[PDB]
């Protein structure tokens, strides 16, 4: 099992610095270069550069010359991308991927979302949505007024994962709102309870909401 | 196993990937090449022990079994050089080492049986000459793996510890005799090991006069390697040459390395020229160590004079290589300068040319591992003396002093 | 730098059909091309390296070819899993990504199954009111949702959201939420959510009365 | 002023249903009947029937009794054709035209192409064709292996309209192929750029190919 | 149902000439006849209703007459615009269309101007290779096109397409395209396209070698 | 304007466009027709005011100008019924309405000049009679627009509201004469022009003797009494201005024509016509015993009896043709539909002749009142010839139908 696992999402203000990490395992670290790919929202993949794991020499693409630094920690078997004097333009998901050379970027990290904003971080309001008649009913969950991404939302803590549609969050007036539906058969509700779990790491919130008739 | 992206001239690639992969290939290469030098020279130590187990062949027929490997060896050197870009370093190395287990088992059986014909023994010797060609394929392989400006050290290592195989066998084949099967079968475990090792460890990437000068130097090292134990038996039948013969080809190999290193310190042609004076002087002084039938002569002197002739032959091998190397660098320098290019292009191209030339130059050069012990056969079987052969050698080394002065210094 | 152009930038193709993405480099890249698959939220997967060599694990239906400047990539028997954005990349001198190809699968047209939800009483205390409408499992993606309050159409305060195509049944689902002040909400009585789809000329209308 | 504008082309499989529509404007919808005309590929015009715009009552010609339905929506000022249980034989361009009676079928829709088929929908490959005589050069564009029709092709977005010949698609092994040629003066190519723009709606493709020497 | 026969079903007539189409009904249709023009891709235009009454806008060159079962339609001073398929229709009892009359214009015979095009490298990567020949602006329509590969003739793999007669200069153009595998294409050297037209007994030949 | 495809018997066509077009045509035909009646009966209200502005004409020279419209009126009805199929409904209705501006202007001028010859005042009354023929053409036109089963109500509407033109004038022309006599003529020139333009743009062009005598006894009477009544209620009661009351006569007459058929199809065409001629004899006699209230109410009943009579004679004719075509068709062995459609065609084609004979009584009745009052000093002379006639008409009804 070869894997590269990346640091979690970060929110920063214009002017500050982030530093993302990437832990490689399942293979001998210093035998492969490490690449960094940028993906701005709704753009395609951008190659930033690579770092040579056997000598620590970085190599930057014309566009990433100045505020970007790749660095290594061979014993930790991990690489880092440091971004300095952040601009709104640095808002993106950032990948680390392994190998410049034979099978270029043959394994990727899971990606790391960086939001460059001034918006204040706020918790979400989690509203349960109950019906106002087939053999199946649909319940919903409205998750309003939070910033930044991500919120994550499950049903009965994961147990109810089929019948679900979680809709991509939409930002407005510096606040995201999201929602999610579950449809189940009528035999199963209200007979058994269905409950909406909402985590919002950025504000350290965990709210549950039982859907009431 | 397969390698699709190979960029040795790119230091960044070299440091991340290349060096690690080229270095692992080199280290598995060497054993597989010295083992090919062991198997190449089997009869140089087996034909001596042939009558001592009940084989009534002419001593000329014994010299013949010692000379024939270099027939097929020389003739398989040109086609083997074309085999690496076709099948690949990993596969061909595995194959060309593995198939040496055939003639090694086959003269482990033939030697135990006493009624086995000469016909069979000629075949086994010619199939041993396949091992002789391993050199040209092993050497192409290495030239692909290493960057042009680093090939010297690796190539030097590959053929340096490669040539050592002759000497290594001569130290083992008598010592393992405790009979005549063991001098052949002790290599089947070793050949197999490094065939498996090559198969799993290695990787598949995606002037006539110089032939003569190499022939005079390397051809001599490898010639005297074939028929020295054999010769120091038709001259001094009461001394156990096997326990001393190994030291000859050993010095020869070490001399090969100091050959080029010496040569770029005081001139390619100069060393070649002066060392052909030595190879002539030592060819003459051999006359004054022979006993005439029989027997009034000196052995210590005979042996020391031959020890000189192995040292001098090695020295020349190195000396001739760096002459070739140098000549090609002068040609490529001038052509590029006329095309108006960079010295880097000239360096690279000279490294390719000497490597392309090497298959042919080493083919001609290997022809002398036949003539020498054949000449010692047709000197004995005719005039009953080695004086006839050595007279030819002396004329040749004189001719090589001449053909080097006239054409170079 | 070596530039990469990819065709087409996006496309919709039938199950069991065949895709051909092409890539033209601005100069020779001597076969050093790789192809990636990128499902959203997950991280890219390497399909092919060196023009045409499949990564191990990657199924037969995938392949590529080409040389010099011109290269292509093909999925031969399209499957619902194959839904993603594909990428060529050159790794000859430095590295360059292609612009992407957002691949969509086609499937039998399907009508949205629709359901409306009134503002929760918990939200009412804030002074805001959201009416939320879910239109699930429809094809194709394009769909218009209209909001009626007591017959009158509402245009301001609506906010819409769409899933990525589902990699199992190839469908979409969208989410329309109409947001008002509690006052506005309390003044009127009937709220209507109308889904107009390619699948019928008359709209699917869901509604509720405040009692 | 007066105009009937029909819906766009549709591909469907045997067994499925289609509904074409026709929007009338610049006159008073209920004053005139609506006729529906079929044109199978290569054949001639066939009258299906008409619908009475003050009754909503349909009238079907002999051969169109069973699987065909004309309906009306007076407020949308539009009428509709509805074929169901589709067969290969239903592949045709379909026309709505105005008036049963005085000046029968005095205005026509632009027609609507229904293809019935089991073939898979595939995007086209677009190949630039550059020369290998006089003061004028001819360029080309090859458009291969797409289904179904229509592709639409232009040159420089319709700026190059003279010298253009576009050759009707020809079907072969379930895939259409098409081509187009333009002749311009030698003074203007490669001097100015000439580029071919292909749109294949049934697969949401738009590809431009620039003709290079 | 009242059947209509129309005559002729097609014809070529000179510029400035006079066309007469006739239409016979199986019973008395009591003057209820319409004539439509149908240029291809466009949609029909109504020229004449009630046998003889021109629609407004329609030029004087058009007219018609008849009664009972027998009706006729005439274009008097033919222009190149008038290229189309014409149709009578009966709207007496139900409606019945005639079979059509595709009308061709004649003109001074014109020789094709010919262009050959080798396979694009973008196509070459797919493993297919098409050679395309364009024979432009010729009259009359009939033409033969022969494909030579290294002097040897090729029949398998040829696909031909012709335009509708051009409404300005009355000419035709056809496109012939020959498809081989990248292999078959790569083996041979010279490719030849021979246009044989009724404007000369010796063909127009175009060619290239792959070099 | 020109309709080439007209199919009223085709409910589909009717619904799609027939009814819309026929309706628009009817609504413009109708006002055009009542205006024709206004112009036709002009001298019925003008000849009375001719002396009040200084004209030395015999009361019989006045009666003549009130009679002569119905001369050219009657003679032009037959050729007018042939006019629509030749020129078309929109063309004829425009033209035949328009040309009525000629007389309506001429006698607007002639009335102000005190020394205008009687010769000129004759010419104008004969031109005024052109307006009388409008009814024949208008009615034939309508018969063409409506299916041969809906024709009743449309013809009923057209002719009914048409006949109301006389009544309309006699309410207006006296009232307008203030703000003198030119206005009795000139108030119609804006209206006639309005509806000539209205027809010209709004309308469309398509591609028994005994019965005459009974219609003559009914309608000829209505139109006879319409012209003669004011001109008689003057020479008998010169103390009362009749023109402030005269209109109510023809109003009650015309409205009685509507209920005349509706009555008759409920209790027999021949019966009503028979019993109505009993009343048109009784009331013809009870007039001798008034030579004002009673004179007015008996004459108010003589308009009323002339109304029913007209509406009852029509449905009598209608039934005659419907009985005949029924028998002919059943002999041919076709369908009742054919029989219906043909009856409706026959009664409509016969109408141009029946209404010409019937129009001759609008000349006789006032000219009789003229000669009776010029020879004797009484109306009793001609009024005796009336009573005889209605007895001869009640006798020809029984003998030939009952
Ligand atoms: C033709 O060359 C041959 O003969 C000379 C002596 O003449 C030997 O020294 C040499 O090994 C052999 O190859
Ligand atoms: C010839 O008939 C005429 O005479 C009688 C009176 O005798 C009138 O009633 C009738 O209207 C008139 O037309
Ligand atoms: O083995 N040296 O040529
Ligand atoms: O004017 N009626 O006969």
């Amino acid at each position: 099992q070869i894997q590269l696992v990346q640091s979690g999402p970060g929110l920063k203000k214009p002017g500050q610095t982030v530093k993302i990490s990437c832990k490689a395992s399942g293979y001998s670290f210093t035998d492969y270069g490490m690449n960094w790919v940028k993906q701005a929202p709704g753009k395609g993949l951008e190659w930033m550069g690579w770092i040579n794991t056997s000598n620590g020499y970085t190599t930057y693409g014309a566009a990433f010359k100045g505020r970007f630094s790749f660095s290594v920690d061979n014993s930790a078997s991990t690489a880092y991308l440091q971004l300095s004097n952040l601009k709104t333009a640095d808002t993106a998901v950032y990948f680390c991927a392994r190998s410049w050379y034979n099978r270029a970027m043959d394994y990727w990290g899971q990606g790391t979302s960086v939001t460059v904003s001034s918006a204040k971080t706020t918790a979400p309001s989690v509203y349960p949505l109950a019906p106002v008649t087939g053999s199946s009913v649909t319940l919903g969950c409205l998750v309003k007024g939070y910033f930044p991404e991500p919120v994550t939302l499950t049903w009965n803590s994961g147990s109810l994962s089929s019948g679900v549609h979680t809709f991509p969050a939409v930002l407005q007036s510096d606040l995201y709102t999201l929602s999610s539906s579950v449809t189940v058969t009528s035999s199963t509700w209200p007979s058994q309870s269905i409950t909406c779990n909402v985590a919002h790491p950025a504000s350290s919130t965990k709210v549950d909401k039982k859907i009431e008739p | 196993a397969v390698i699709t992206d190979w960029r040795p001239e790119d230091p960044a690639f070299w440091q991340q990937r290349g060096q690690r992969i080229a270095s692992r290939n080199l280290w598995i290469s060497v054993p597989c090449l010295l083992l090919a030098f062991c198997v190449w020279m089997l009869f140089s130590a087996v034909a001596v022990n042939l009558p001592k187990v009940g084989f009534n062949f002419t001593t000329d027929q014994l010299f013949m079994l010692t000379a024939l490997p270099s027939v097929s060896g020389a003739l398989l050197r040109v086609p083997y050089s074309f085999m690496v870009p076709i099948f690949g370093g990993r596969r061909w190395t595995a194959f060309s080492t593995g198939i040496l287990i055939i003639p090694c088992v086959w003269l482990g059986f033939a030697v135990q049986d006493t009624s086995t014909p000469y016909s069979v023994f000629i075949i086994i010797s010619l199939l041993c000459g396949f091992a002789g060609a391993n050199f040209a394929s092993s050497m192409a392989n290495i030239s692909f793996f290493f960057p042009k400006q680093k090939q010297g050290g690796a190539l030097g290592l590959n053929g340096g510890l490669g040539n050592m195989g002759v000497s290594v066998m001569q130290l083992v084949a008598p010592l393992v005799v405790s009979y005549l099967a063991n001098a052949s079968w002790i290599w089947v475990p070793f050949l197999a090991i490094f065939t498996i090792a090559a198969w799993f460890g290695m990787n598949d990437l995606a002037l006539w006069i110089m032939s003569l000068l190499y022939l005079a130097t390397f051809g001599s090292f490898i010639g005297f390697s074939a028929g020295f134990a054999m010769l120091s038996k038709t001259q001094f039948p009461d001394v156990q040459i096997l326990q001393y013969a190994f030291f000859g080809p050993f010095i020869g190999a070490l001399a090969r390395s100091a050959g080029g290193a010496l040569s770029d310190r005081l001139g390619g042609t100069r060393v070649t020229l002066v060392n052909f004076i030595l190879m002539a002087i030592f060819s003459g002084l051999l006359f004054l160590t022979l006993p005439t039938d029989g027997q009034g002569g000196s052995f210590m002197a005979f042996f020391a004079v031959f020890l000189a002739l192995f040292l001098t032959a090695g020295l020349g091998s190195g000396s001739t290589f760096q002459m070739i190397s140098v000549i090609f660098r002068k040609l490529t320098m001038d052509r590029v300068k006329a095309e108006g290019g960079s010295d880097e292009r000239a360096m690279r191209e000279a490294a390719t040319d000497t490597a392309a030339a090497l298959g042919f130059i080493s083919a001609i050069g290997a022809i002398g591992g036949f003539f020498i012990p054949k000449a010692f056969g047709s000197s004995l079987a005719l005039t009953g003396s080695p004086v006839g052969a050595m007279k030819v050698f002396l004329i040749f080394y004189i001719a090589c002093v001449v053909i080097t002065w006239a054409v170079y210094g | 730098d070596i530039l990469m152009t990819q065709s087409p930038s996006s496309l919709s193709v039938s199950v069991g059909s065949s895709v051909t993405i092409t890539c033209q480099a601005s100069q020779n890249i001597t076969n050093y091309i790789v192809w990636y698959q990128q499902k959203p939220g997950q991280a890219p997967k390497l399909l092919i390296y060196y023009t045409s060599t499949l990564e191990s694990g990657i199924p037969s239906r995938f392949s590529g070819s080409g040389s010099g400047r011109d290269y292509s990539f093909t999925i031969s028997n399209l499957q619902p899993e194959d839904v993603a954005t594909y990428y060529c990349l050159q790794y000859n001198s430095l590295l360059t990504f292609g612009g992407g190809t957002k691949l969509e699968i086609k499937r039998a047209d399907a009508a949205p199954t629709v359901s409306i939800f009134p503002p929760s009483s918990e939200q009412l205390t804030s002074g805001g009111a959201s009416v939320v409408c879910f239109l699930n499992n429809f094809y194709p993606k394009n769909i218009n949702v209209k909001w009626k309050i007591d017959g009158s159409e509402r245009q301001n305060g609506v906010l819409n959201s769409w899933t990525d195509q589902d990699s199992k049944d190839s469908t979409y689902s969208m989410s329309s939420t109409l947001t008002l002040t509690k006052d506005e909400y309390e003044r009127h009585n009937s709220y209507t959510c109308e889904a107009t789809h390619k699948t019928s000329t008359s709209p699917i209308v869901k509604s509720f009365n405040r009692n």
